[PDB]
This record gives C-alpha cells, structure tokens and sequence, in this order.
RNA sequence: UAAGGUGAUAUGAACCGUUAUAACCGGCGAUUUCCGAAUGGGGAAACCCAGUGUGUUUCGACACACUAUCAUUAACUGAAUCCAUAGGUUAAUGAGGCGAACCGGGGGAACUGAAACAUCUAAGUACCCCGAGGAAAAGAAAUCAACCGAGAUUCCCCCAGUAGCGGCGAGCGAACGGGGAGCAGCCCAGAGCCUGAAUCAGUGUGUGUGUUAGUGGAAGCGUCUGGAAAGGCGCGCGAUACAGGGUGACAGCCCCGUACACAAAAAUGCACAUGCUGUGAGCUCGAUGAGUAGGGCGGGACACGUGGUAUCCUGUCUGAAUAUGGGGGGACCAUCCUCCAAGGCUAAAUACUCCUGACUGACCGAUAGUGAACCAGUACCGUGAGGGAAAGGCGAAAAGAAC
RNA sequence: CGAAGGUGUGCUGUGAGGCAUGCUGGAGGUAUCAGAAGUGCGAAUGCUGACAUAAGUAACGAUAAAGCGGGUGAAAAGCCCGCUCGCCGGAAGACCAAGGGUUCCUGUCCAACGUUAAUCGGGGCAGGGUGAGUCGACCCCUAAGGCGAGGCCGAAAGGCG
C-alpha cells in the first residue's frame, strides 16, 4: 500500500491520513464497544494503515 | 584549601615519634601568609596566598613570569 | 501504651524519599546497590 | 487448569517461624527479667 | 487540522448502567468514556462535532482500579475516566 | 527448507498404525502433524450448552511426529527420501533412490 | 528465506496466503509518552507553574521551537577614580551522570601474633575519595661492575629464606649476577643551510579479508517378540560426515544436524597499496634545564626499625659551577672507573571479564549446585539502611474421564 | 522373557559384608584390575522437613441478656421479618482530618478464614458506584528550617552562607 500510497500529495495522504478517522477508526472504537460490531479484524489493519501513513507524511516532508 | 598559589605546595601525612617510639599521625603545614604583590606593568597590586619560599622565588623569578604559569592554567588571580 | 510506628506519609518521604537519596553523596551509590541487587522497590513511593 | 485451591498453610507456617523465632530470639530476659525478681532471691549468692 | 484529529483520539465507548439510563431519559444527560487526561474544553468539542448537538455543561470525574487476583497472581485494572455530559433541548440521542 | 509440507501424500514408519496411507492435514511447528482417519483417539466429549451440546465420545485424528513417516512414492508404491536441488533457478523436492521431480 | 501465521500463560472468535509486498531472520532508517545527571522554575519522582519567539479557524483559544549550570573563546557593553580594570549581556565549542573487575594517586585502622604487652607485626591489607585507558603506570642510565665489561623499560624461572634489619622476638626479607618472554627508540630548550626531504593525522578509491541473515549436504530392508521398536536374529550400503540431539525401549543409513563445499542488496573492522589536505624532513656551528643538589631541624620509602649509615621524596630555614664542572660506586678522605640531573614522548611482552561466540569437564544433579532449575532478589520482615525464603517430574500423545 | 531403587526369604564368610530368588518398577547398571575421593554417623542444648506425646485435657478473648413465632433453605439459637426484654446514650451516637486503600451497593457461591453450623459476613467471583467557578487541595505570601548562583573555608569528599 506504500507504493499505491507513496504517490500522492502531502496533503492527499494527509486528507487519507484524517479521513481514516472520521469514519471507520473512531465508529469501530464506538460501534465495536457498545457490541454491536462482528468483525474484529477491520480494526487491527486500519491502525496498522496510519502508522505506514504517518510514516510516508514524515518521510517526504521534513527528514 | 591550603595551598601555595605558586608552588603548588599542600600538606601531608607523617608521624609524630616519641622517645619511646610510639608512633602518632599528624599534618605538616606549609607555613603561609597573605600578601599583596605589586605589578609595574597594571601599575596595581595583587594578592595572592603563598608561603615564604614561594616569595624567594618571586625575588628571583620575574613577579609577571609567574602569572604567566597561572594565566596558563587557568588560575585565577 | 502508644507504640513506636506512627504513619505519616510526609515523613515517610522527606526523610526516606528519593529525592533525599538522590540529594547527597551516600544516597546516591545507596540506590545502586538498590539496583545492583535487582530490588524492584528502589525507594519507598508507588 | 484444575488445581486444588490453594493451600496457604504454608503462610501460617513462615508466620510461625518468624513470629517464634523474633520473640523467642529478642525477646531475651523478659521471662528471666521478670525472673530477675525471682533471680534476686532464688539465687542465694550467699 | 490536528485540532480536529485529536477529539478523535479523546473519547472511547459509552458507559452503560441503570444511572446512566436515568440521567439519559430523566435530565437529558450522557455518559461516556474518555483518556485518561481529555479535559472538559476538549471532550464537549468532539460533542459538538461528531454527534453534532448542544450541550448544557460538562462534568466529569476519576475512576481508580480494582485489585484483582487472577490465579495466585495480583494485577490492578488501569484507572481511567468518566464523564457526565448534559445536553439541551435539541438532543436525539 | 521443509520436506513435508500443507498438502502431500505420505505412509506410517512406525506406530500403531504403521503401514498405512493418508495426506496431508496440517502441520504444526511442535515437530507433528494431522492425517485423516489413521491417529484416531475416542475422546470423551462435555455437551457445551452452546450451540449443541452433543457431549458423547467422538473419534479425532491425533498429532503424529515426523520423523515416524515419510513420503509414499507411488510408483514403486513405498517409502522414499527427499532431497533438494535446484531446477531451472527454482529450489524443488525431489526423491532419492529413482531421482525424479515432485 | 519462505507455505504459514496472527509472542507466551490457553484454547477460543474474526482475518491475510499459499511463490510470493503472508509470517520469520538480518542490515540501513523517522517513532520514541513521563520520571530519572533532567538541563525553563519548583518539587514528597514519574507531578505542579511558567516565560519568549514563530505560526495558526469559528473572538474563546491552539500547534511548534527555544529558555539549566560551569569552563574556554570572540563580540557587544561596562561601575565606584579620567583612562582602565572589575562585573554584566549575547552566540560557538566542551563536560557533568551510570557501570563488574583490572591500573595509578591522595588519605588510611583494629582485632589478631608476639603465647602478657607499649617498639614491631597484622598492612600501606580492609575501607573512603580522586582520575583515566582498553589495557593502564614505568621507561630509554648523573643506572650496575670490575679494572672485566653489559647496555632502556615490563614480566617469568634461579642466587634464596642467603647477605642483612630486628624488644636480635616473634617476624621481615633483598640485591648483584644468570637463563628466558618481547624489543625501539625519539624530541624541546636554535640559528643557518635547506624545503612538502621520513613522518604521523585526516581523507577518499579500489583489492583482499572476514563480522552481522543463510544454502546444499551421503546411504536399509524382512522377521521375532513386543502397547509402542531405534532392541535380538539375516542379509545389505554410505562414511573427508560414528560430534551431538530428538522420535512410543539402546537408530552410522527415520528427523534435525556434523565433515566438506558455497553465498551479501546493505552497513561495517582490519592489512595493503591507494589520489589528495595538512604534516614536518636531511646537513653544519652552538646550547644543554637554579631555589635546583646538597646542608641543618622533623618525618616518610627504600629488605634496612638511626643504627658506624650510604640512596630517594619532602613540611620549614638556607643554599654552588656551568664541563678546565659535577653526581655516584652503603659511613669517610684520596686514586681509579663510570655517568650527566634539576624538560618531555613512546608500541609489544603483562593483570583483568559486567558482557558476546564456540568448546570442554573423573564439577552438582532439586536439603547439593548461584540466595533463586519451578515469573526470585519476588513473597515476606523491618520505618531504614538492609535482611531474605519454601516450592521440579502423570502420560506417548490430553486420549483428562461421555453416560 | 524386566536394571537401578524398594520390599522378604534362603544360603554363605573369621568380620565389616557377598550370592540367588519371590512381589512391585519401569529403564538403566556394570564384571576384572588400577586410579581420585565433597566417602561410610546416635549423639554435638546440632540444621532442614515430616510425625508422635501430654490430649481430644486447658482454652473459645470482658458477666450488657436474651426469649418466642413466622420465612429461607439440606440442615437454624447465631441469617431475614415480626413481638417482647435489656445496655450505652459529653457514648458503645453523628460528622472530619492523619492514616488506610474497595473494605461501599447489588447479585451470586460453602472449598479455606470467622476460635463453633453459616442459607451469613469487612470471606471467594462477577458487575455496579465516587460529578464542584463557591468544600479542600492546586495557586499568591511567608515564619522555625532546609537547598543555596557567585563567595568563604577545607587533603579530596565536602561544610557555612
């Protein structure tokens, strides 16, 4: 995903980066709690997916 | 700490024997004073805390040769 | 009878505390024989 | 995986040898200093 | 802005429990939990944001741990924060 | 590097079983694997309220140690030993004793 | 490298993969909350309160960077007395702190022995403190010997428990000389002549060499009992591999491995030349370490306890000459021999092991062995320093016990 | 087609000891001859652990005090409800700090604890429960006192300020 993700815009990513929280990483961490979610694996990869992100962000920019 | 600003001279250990041979510890201390030194060069004085023998060789030695040492060790005058 | 031990919790650290170890020359290698032996409580706090 | 509760008997045993062995130790003349009375006339130094 | 990605790093589940279903129907009021720190300023933000309704007033508080003893083993629960969360006449939830 | 692997055929060594054939199950990093119905071991079975409760004696294929099997040839139809070598650029399998490819 | 995995105590539920961006291993990388030398201030540690600056919605309010001390250097400044100093402000560089032993140095006991005991010993041991390196410190003769000479230091084995010191008591204890380990010698106090003339130091370039991940890796079957055979019986094969370990009982040929032969995208240590940046060469004429040696007083180390006492360091008072001169050769003068101080540098042979790798053991095998084979420096005790435990084995596999 | 170890018998030797075997146990032992020993126990007011004794004896922890009917349940004197009796009441009441660190509430269980039974409990398991502009901390100010830039003093450490 590196490869698909290591070709954008700063922001691009970033905007990703953000978007990856609005929905998905707060619902589950919400939706999930209250018990109502069945899949346990959704939430594992997407913070496995920020990580790489916030990664490739500080990789362009900065150092 | 006492010492000779010059020499380097500070105390040390040994015995205090008597006629009977019992042995004692004891301090030797450098005999010290404080004077106040003149420079002809600054046209000013200067004091230092040294012994006598240390003024025996500021008799000899250039009064400004010695501070050159310290100025060179960083002493501080 | 009034016996010896009376809990303060102050007390219990301005004296025994680490920041009084740490202030002082025999405090501070105290603490090494602390860590040398592994001893999980260094000094006494949480 | 099935095991038989625990068994603290032990706890009371270190208990018993420590709580033994401290006055048993330190306690030192408390029955010969009450004895002391006793010692000072039972013993006929003549 | 970061500002925005932090709320979403603040809250965790909602707390459940008799009173909490009575502050809910009875004064119109929420239960949730939040970080450890996540002050008052920063919990009614991502309120007004995600659920996107008002808010009265905030008010909130400090769990402690309970002993545990699993096996022979003593562990401790980590104390962590709750927050009751008052809300006006606009409310859904 | 392995020998045996996922999905393969092979036959007993040694056991309570030796001299019989089966495939591959899966395999496990204790050293043991699975074959269908030759380890077979009655199990008594608690009737967990969830879901069934069947509880009953149900028969399970049982781990087994590698070294107690090995491939079946099946072409002189018996046992036989790997080895590897390298075809085209590619590391493969292949037996000893009638070197061919797997 | 790879057909499995999603660490363990414990399975389980929900998922990716199946020849390749699953998983695992290695290298090079930002990520690294708070305390802790903490270093913005404070402080009962893991907490509290700031300042400045830059930048930022929806004023409210936020993000980020910096702000400790001291030494040194430079600049700006800058008092009492003009000048000037002193002090202050600013930036750059550097350090502090932790840690097993080993080394050097500054301080430095007592019990005990002496059959008491003060001299002496124990011992410059134990202990405290300071400093540094991976090795250190010492070191290149004002050194010994005998009229012979040998040639710096350091360590090993001999002389030898001798010569000697000693309430001549217990005790202490050499040296010269000899054989070995390993060698290496240079510079300043100065000018000219002369020039990158060796030389280290840093740099890169490549070669080789290894280090951190790994690959391959030989050759067997039947029968007997046997719960299970690797065991007995027969015939076989490999062996540069019979080291070893595991598998349902003792496997050279079932498995892992070994002998042996290979490999590095990347970063690295070493030996080379290797292109450079500095670097300083070689020859001639001089110069040769002054409160310094020695001395008096009092101490100390020298095997040496003021003894007839040489030698070295020194607290204090003194105090010579500049090789036609001086020091030394166990008091001391004389003759003779030797050597030149009072400024410096130096690799190897040597001691050590907190830790990393391999290998070995007539060392232990659960009351022994590290205090600890079992989540221990834990439980527990004490205010605190600190002290300090007991506790291994089902079974082939959990097939662990339906009803 | 059964070692060691354990447990007995029979024989044997001048003696410490040696040999075979019956039952168990389920994998190691080792001839002979030399060699090295952490090498042979009854003690040591010995060390460690296990178990007897006195003994089912003393004792069940203030003399303020209980009695009865219903309920629960396997079982009730000690648990719940109810009626009565009694005790304290400048306390044996009600709030706080200091210190404790879930002991609070509910549901739920009888193994261990409670000096007895326990349907019980401050016991075990699970879950729930602690809301502040006005309370107190935080924070401003400081006393006794400590730390203490520079400074002074000191073999070093460091002491004073």
């Amino acid at each position: 995903m590196k490869a698909k993700e290591l070709r954008e815009k700063s922001v691009e990513e970033l905007n990703t980066e953000l978007l990856n929280l609005l929905r998905e990483q707060f619902n589950l961490r919400m939706q999930a709690a209250s018990g109502q979610l069945q899949q346990s694996h959704l939430l594992k990869q997407v913070r496995r997916d920020v990580a790489r992100v916030k990664t490739l962000l500080n990789e362009k920019a900065g150092a | 700490s006492r010492v000779c600003q010059v020499t380097g001279k500070r105390p040390v250990t040994g015995n205090n024997r008597s006629h009977a041979l019992n042995a004692t510890k004891r301090r030797f201390l450098p005999n010290l004073h404080s004077h106040r030194f003149w420079v002809e060069s600054e046209k000013r004085f200067v004091t230092l805390r040294v012994s006598a023998k240390g003024m025996r060789v500021i008799d000899k030695k250039g009064i400004d040769t010695v501070l050159a040492e310290l100025r060179a060790r960083g002493e501080k005058y | 009878m009034k016996r010896t031990f009376q809990p303060s919790v102050l007390k219990r650290n301005r004296s025994h505390g680490f920041r009084a170890r740490m202030a002082t020359k025999n405090g501070r290698q105290v603490l090494a024989r602390r860590r040398a032996k592994g001893r999980a409580r260094l000094t006494v706090s949480k | 995986m099935k095991f038989v509760k625990i068994d603290s008997s032990s706890v009371d045993m270190k208990k018993y040898k420590l709580q033994n062995n401290v006055r048993r130790s330190i306690k030192s003349s408390s029955m010969n200093y009450a004895n002391v009375a006793i010692m000072t006339d039972a013993d006929h130094d003549g | 802005m970061i500002r925005e990605e932090r709320l979403l790093k603040v809250l965790r589940a909602p707390h459940v429990s008799e009173k909490a279903s009575t502050a809910m129907e009875k004064s119109n009021t929420i239960v949730l939990k939040v970080a450890k720190d996540a002050t008052k300023a920063e919990i009614k933000a991502a309120v007004q944001k995600l659920f996107e309704v008002e808010v009265e007033v905030v008010n909130t508080l400090v769990v402690k741990g309970k002993v545990k003893r699993h096996g022979q083993r003593i562990g401790r629960r980590s104390d962590w924060k709750k927050a009751y969360v008052t809300l006006k006449e606009g409310q859904n939830l | 590097a392995a020998k045996i692997r996922r999905d393969d055929e092979v036959i007993v060594l040694t056991g309570k079983d030796k001299g019989k054939r089966g495939k591959v199950k899966n395999v496990l990093s204790s050293g043991k694997v699975i074959v269908e119905g030759i380890n077979l071991v009655k199990k008594h079975q608690k009737p967990v309220p969830a879901l069934n409760q069947p509880g009953g004696i149900v028969e399970k294929e049982a781990a087994i140690q590698v070294s107690n099997v090995a491939i079946f040839n099946a072409a002189t139809g018996k046992a036989d030993r790997v080895g590897f070598r390298f075809e085209d650029g590619k590391k493969v399998r292949f037996f000893k004793s009638n070197s061919e490819t797997i």
